[PDB]
């Protein structure tokens, strides 16, 4: 009935994809060992969309864990629910990357991905009727940017028909955390662009600013940001996995945000975003969360939106509320708004609620969002890559690997290209 | 340095299927500058009837750009329709044939021909390539392991394809065996419209290359031959099972496309050529050094009415469209 | 006398839950699936003491139907006509019509005929849907054109919830509502269409209910559809039966698009109050705010409007109530059917659910009419297509099913002669 299948890559995919399994095991009451000790009767009806049944009612995820380093898989199996995941599913390599491109697509991965694709063969033949796959990864780096890169190409050789959805954190200017960051990010929007129909642009420099501002957390650590895109990956599965008055599968969204095959680079939100000390000096109904999602500093992405047009927008809601409200809200706020909504759509929002809510909150919503101001992130790290590219700097490392000089170039045709689409729309 | 998409129609007798149904011949031509279609006219270059027979269509449209793509330019030469049309009639033909044989059988015996016809001194290095399309994967013919090949950029971004098959000709009769080993291998279904339905792209591509002795200047030539498949109704055509899943991918291409020239009617700001593959290997002809020559097919039977009406407002919406040779 | 029913998509399962709800109360039928003649024409009676609805679920993705199986009313319907499938429409009128629809249509297409060939008093059918979303739009369209080839003759009463003006849960639904009305227009005897923002408006200024949801909106829509049926039900004065509404309504072949307005819609502290009587509800329902759809009937003329009360109403007061009605100069009639008013009576009232929204009320009337007022929607509908058609947005899914851009236009195109016929008739 709809099966996905989880699928990680890199050090930060295989952190989010922990964490993602993590805040949805306590939605549906599932223990760290594996066994079911809820209290609703709708957990088990739709449990098997993600884990697979076991003996003495346990319950299995179908995660695939892949790192080309082994300490990696270390940390994830010693976490709070790290002994919940099959044995098996841990593939690893043993000598990393190292922040290289050439070695997680050509030499490091092509020894990998023939130990990967049995197994992943393996739960898609154990699942009724699988309906997608959902990834994890990260631009920087060479581990998620080549070992996850390389692998959709080979899903969609092998699966060209089912839906591919992909979370992928892109770089920022202001927070830096590799030197060799734009020819991977321009070499990995290389196959994003092709391969996958779907995609979430996600940005570490707005997880940090969304942190100050609603949040007023103190010490942050990557824990507490993973909370935050954990939570968005919840929201775009949930009513496959419980019951509501409208439902929204991952096909059903894509379509609607997806107007060009090119064109499927979205930009998440959540919300309700409030501290813990105001909590009590803030309302929970419908209209409060309208604003809040359509708010420039909500969002996870650094992009400006002021600073452009959405194409399409879609807001899947969680718990029980009235349908009134909900409708008039996003009447308003694109009629207020209508020089930041292109006019040649006559509705740039997709409506979805659910009866089942996150514990702990009785009304919340995630953000989908594809926007012609995505493009002022994809031009920035272009310049970075044209800067760097045009002495030739930084490019001996990749050609001992066998990469071509050639192949960046065919990459930074792609990545002009790219931005120039959503100008052609704005 | 800037010339006009040359846009030509033809149509063809009625077909066994057609006749027996009794369907009107709602072809009516005025000239060869435009045709009439139930009171509207459609303005093109050169208009041919049903009795216009193989060689004479090629003397018409395809003789020219013999001499424009030896010249030093290139040259692109690609039919568009729905099913039933007659493009492969048109464009390929019966081989083994004299009468019956298509536009690539006729425009390789030109070039021969004509090479014989010049001086001694220019070198020709003439060789062919063949492939086709099958559910978004370009699979090749003259070898049957690989079943896909990945695009490139050359130094002027131009793309073009790597690692297909590149067989390096000098006699004429063995281009005429290449192209019988490319039918041979290529995919045929059976369907309720066509029986020898062509369900992909026949890309023929043949890179050109002279040179001279005398005065050193190298020149070559990008000679693209691309049958375009018929957009198949499934109420009419009966699509089901392995049919309608290739059926869909023939779809991409001319819709793709379709979003393309449109783009280029009015004057778009990027033309996004990147939508579809197959629109990405046509880049250099509908705006690069090419002498493009479109060639739409329309059948004259009532049945299909609309799906002529939505040929033939794509033929005009072609002639709009400039070149940046 | 029997008739049977089908529920597509979303839309359809979510108010069938609904509408069979107030169905099996009116009866005596207890929820656990038991309790002469009224309850025939749409529960069965099974051996001894046990009865089953004349009606099935379909419904591509299974969150809705398993909700019916491991809802309350699991032991009322038969299991086996909860049909699910497997694989989504996602707002894609292609998906689930050529894909996904042709390997579920077959398991649909015999079950009707059996439930038929059981049946001796099949009278026709009525389908519950929509052509805001994939699949009430697809798969809706293919199981009608493959039942009219076999039967034909039969009536086909279609009940869709179109998107309104401005308000709207997709953004695809311009596509999926100009495709499937193509098909619909030559093979559907009469279509039903209510608006989203509008039933939001009945139940916001006369049931000041501010914060409704979707189930709420489903029961008054439960006694719009009961109300149509209630005659062949129970006894009545003048009895109305199903071919009623395809001849009294339907002026021309092509124009079988009527409206629908209920009345009264009243709270509880509001009935004991407000006086209810057959003067202030039919002033009430040719009200234009009052309308289930966002389109002013004074910009155009009613063709035919049929009236059918319920509950203890003489038919003295309602003839002169229409006597009324005919001597407003704010409507107008068109002159091509002066004499449009057809009255119907049922003895037994509207029935009322515990703990509903909904008060009791001693009579109500459920007035269906037909009119150019809608003109301007399809003209509406057809103009936000074109922006969009224009820029050639939305359609790499469409293709990318299957289908092409060939029938893009014939949409087009049925819609610009659909308008002008419109315009022409109304002279
Ligand atoms: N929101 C979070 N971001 C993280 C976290 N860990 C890392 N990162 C960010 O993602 C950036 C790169 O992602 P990774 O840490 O996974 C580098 P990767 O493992 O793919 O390659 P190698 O470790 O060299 O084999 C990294 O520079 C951080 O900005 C995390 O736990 N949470
Ligand atoms: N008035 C009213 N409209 C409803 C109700 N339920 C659904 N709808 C409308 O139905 C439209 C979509 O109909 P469907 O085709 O059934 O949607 P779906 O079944 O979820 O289609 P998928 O997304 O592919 O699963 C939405 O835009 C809603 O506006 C309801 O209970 N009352
Ligand atoms: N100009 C013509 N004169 C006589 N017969 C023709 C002509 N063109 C096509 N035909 C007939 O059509 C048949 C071949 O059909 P063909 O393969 O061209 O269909 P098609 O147009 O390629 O279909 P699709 O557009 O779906 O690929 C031949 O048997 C031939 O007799």
């Amino acid at each position: 009935m709809r099966e996905i299948v989880h699928i990680q890559a890199g050090q930060c995919g295989n952190q989010i994809g922990a964490k993602f399994w993590e805040v949805i095991s306590d939605e549906h009451g599932i223990d760290p060992t594996g066994s079911y000790h809820g209290d609703s009767d709708l957990q088990l009806e739709r449990i098997n969309v993600y884990y697979n049944e076991a003996a003495g009612n346990k319950y299995v995820p179908r995660a695939i864990l892949v790192d080309l380093e082994p300490g990696t898989m270390d940390s994830v199996r010693s976490g709070p629910f790290g002994q919940i995941f099959r044995p098996d599913n841990f593939v690893f390599g043993q000598s990393g990357a190292g922040n290289n491109w050439a070695k997680g697509h050509y030499t490091e991965g092509a020894e990998l991905v023939d130990s990967v694709l049995d197994v992943v063969r393996k739960e898609s033949e154990s699942c009724d009727c699988l309906q997608g796959f959902q990834l994890t990864h990260s631009l920087g780096g060479g581990t998620g940017s080549g070992m996850g890169t390389l692998l959709i190409s080979k899903i969609r050789e092998e699966y060209p028909d089912r839906i591919m959805n992909t979370f992928s954190v892109m770089p920022s200017p202001k927070v830096s955390d590799t030197v060799v960051e734009p020819y991977n990010a321009t070499l990995s929007v290389h196959q994003l662009v092709e391969n996958t129909d779907e995609t979430y642009s996600i940005d570490n420099e707005a997880l940090y600013d969304i942190c100050f501002r609603t949040l007023k957390l103190t010490t942050p650590t990557y824990g507490d940001l993973n909370h935050l895109v954990s939570a968005t990956m919840s929201g775009v599965t949930t009513c496959l996995r419980f019951p509501g008055q409208l439902n929204a599968d991952l096909r059903k969204l894509a379509v609607n945000m997806v107007p060009f095959p090119r064109l499927h680079f979205f930009m998440p939100g959540f919300a309700p975003l409030t501290s813990r000390g105001s909590q009590q000096y803030r309302a929970l109904t419908v209209p409060e969360l309208t604003q809040q999602m359509f708010d420039s500093k909500n969002m996870m992405a650094a992009c400006d939106p002021r600073h452009g047009r959405y194409l399409t927008v879609a807001a899947i809601f969680r718990g029980r509320m009235s349908m009134k409200e909900v409708d008039e809200q996003m009447l308003n706020v694109q009629n207020k708004n209508s020089s930041y909504f292109v006019e040649w759509i006559p509705n740039n929002v997709k409506t979805a609620v659910c009866d089942i809510p996150p514990r702990g909150l009785k009304m919340s919503a995630t953000f989908i969002g594809n926007s012609t101001a995505i493009q002022e992130l994809f031009k920035r790290i272009s310049e970075q890559f044209t800067a760097m590219f045009r002495r030739k700097a930084f490019l001996h490392w990749y050609t001992g690997e066998g990469m071509d000089e050639m192949e960046f170039t065919e990459a930074e045709s792609n990545m002009n290209d790219l931005v120039s689409e959503y100008q052609q729309y704005q | 340095a800037e010339c006009n998409i040359k846009v030509m129609c033809r149509f063809r007798p009625l077909n066994e299927s057609e006749v027996n149904r009794g369907d009107k011949y709602i072809a009516k031509f005025q000239g060869e500058d435009t045709v009439v279609i139930a009171s509207k006219p459609y303005a093109f270059d050169r208009v041919f009837q049903s009795s216009t027979s193989q060689e004479q269509v090629y003397n018409d449209c395809a003789k020219k750009i013999v001499k424009d793509v030896l010249e030093g330019y290139n040259g692109t030469i690609f039919a568009y329709g729905q099913t039933s049309s007659g493009k492969t009639h048109t464009m390929e033909g019966k081989l083994h044939d004299p009468e019956g044989m298509g536009i690539i059988p006729r425009i390789v015996q030109d070039i021969f021909n004509y090479i014989y016809s010049m001086d001694e001194n220019l070198e020709f290095h003439i060789k062919v390539s063949y492939f086709e399309i099958y559910l978004d994967k370009i699979r090749d013919l003259l070898d049957v392991s690989k079943t896909n090949l990945s695009v490139h950029e050359d130094k002027n971004r131009v793309p073009y394809v790597k690692g297909c098959t590149e067989r390096f000709v000098c006699s004429p009769d063995e281009v005429m065996d290449t192209i019988d080993e490319g039918k041979s291998n290529r995919h045929v279904a059976v369907t309720n419209m066509n029986e020898h339905s062509s369900r992909s792209h026949s890309i023929f591509l043949i890179n050109v290359k002279q040179e001279n002795t005398q005065t050193e200047q190298k020149l070559s030539g990008k000679l693209y031959l691309v049958d375009l498949a018929g957009s198949a109704k499934v109420s009419k055509t009966g699509a089901e099972g392995a049919v309608l899943d290739e059926a869909k991918n023939i779809n991409k291409s001319l819709s793709a496309l379709g979003n393309v020239i449109s783009a280029l009617a009015e004057g778009s700001t990027y033309v996004p050529y990147r939508d579809s593959k197959m629109t990405r290997i046509l880049q250099d002809s509908l705006g690069g050094n090419c002498r493009t020559t479109i060639v739409i097919c329309c059948s004259p039977s009532s049945y299909n009415e609309s799906e002529t009406k939505s040929t033939l407002l794509f033929g005009q919406r072609a002639k709009t469209i400039k070149n940046t040779v | 006398r029997e008739c049977i029913s089908v529920h597509v998509g979303q839309a359809g399962v979510q108010m069938g839950n609904a509408c069979w709800e107030l169905y099996c109360l009116e009866h005596g039928i207890q929820p656990d699936g038991q309790m002469d003649d009224s309850f025939t024409t749409f529960f069965c009676e099974t051996g001894a003491g046990k009865h089953v609805p004349r009606a099935v679920f379909v419904d591509l993705e299974p969150t809705v139907i398993d909700e019916i199986r491991n809802g309350p009313y699991r032991q009322l319907f038969h299991p086996e006509q909860l049909i699910t499938g497997k694989e989504d429409a996602a707002n894609n009128y292609a998906r689930g019509h050529y894909t996904i629809g042709k390997e579920i249509i077959d398991p649909v297409l015999d079950r009707i005929r059996k439930l038929s060939d059981q049946c001796t008093g099949l009278q026709g059918f009525l389908v519950f849907h929509s052509f805001g979303g994939g699949t009430g739009s697809g798969f809706t369209s293919l199981l009608m054109e493959r039942l009219s080839v076999d039967y034909g003759k039969k009536s086909k009463l279609e009940f869709s919830i179109y998107p309104a003006p401005q308000v709207s849960t997709a953004v695809v639904e311009p596509y999926n509502s100009i495709l499937t009305t193509h098909t619909t227009l030559e093979h559907s005897d009469c279509a039903f269409m209510v608006d989203n923002e509008a039933i939001y408006d009945i139940c916001r200024r006369n049931l000041d209910i501010e914060r409704p949801t979707y189930t709420n909106l489903n029961r008054l829509i439960s006694q719009i559809v009961s109300s149509i049926t209630a005659s062949l039900r129970f006894d009545g004065a003048l009895n109305v039966d199903l071919t009623e509404f395809q001849t009294n309504l339907v002026p021309y072949p092509r124009i079988h698009f009527p409206l629908a307005t209920y009345a009264p819609v009243i709270s509880a502290e509001k009935a004991y109050h407000e006086q209810l009587s057959v003067a202030e509800i039919t002033n009430a329902c040719f009200e234009p705010a009052n309308q289930m759809v966002k389109c002013d009937p004074r910009h155009g003329k009613y063709m035919a409007c049929c009236l059918l009360y319920r509950g203890d109403v003489v038919p003295k007061d309602v003839n002169a109530a229409i006597a009324a009605i005919k001597t407003k100069r704010s409507i107008q009639f068109v002159d091509w059917c002066p004499t449009g008013f057809k009255v119907g009576i049922n003895y037994q009232p509207p029935t009322v659910v515990p703990g509903g929204d909904l008060a009791k009320v001693q009579r109500a009337v459920c007035m269906l009419s037909n009119t150019t007022a809608i003109a301007e929607a399809w003209a509406r509908l057809d103009h936000k297509f074109d922006l969009m058609y224009a820029k050639r947005a939305f359609v790499h899914w469409y293709v990318g099913e299957g289908m092409e851009e060939g029938e893009f236009s014939e949409a087009r195109e049925d819609m610009a002669a659909l308008e002008k016929d419109y315009e022409e008739v109304g002279i």
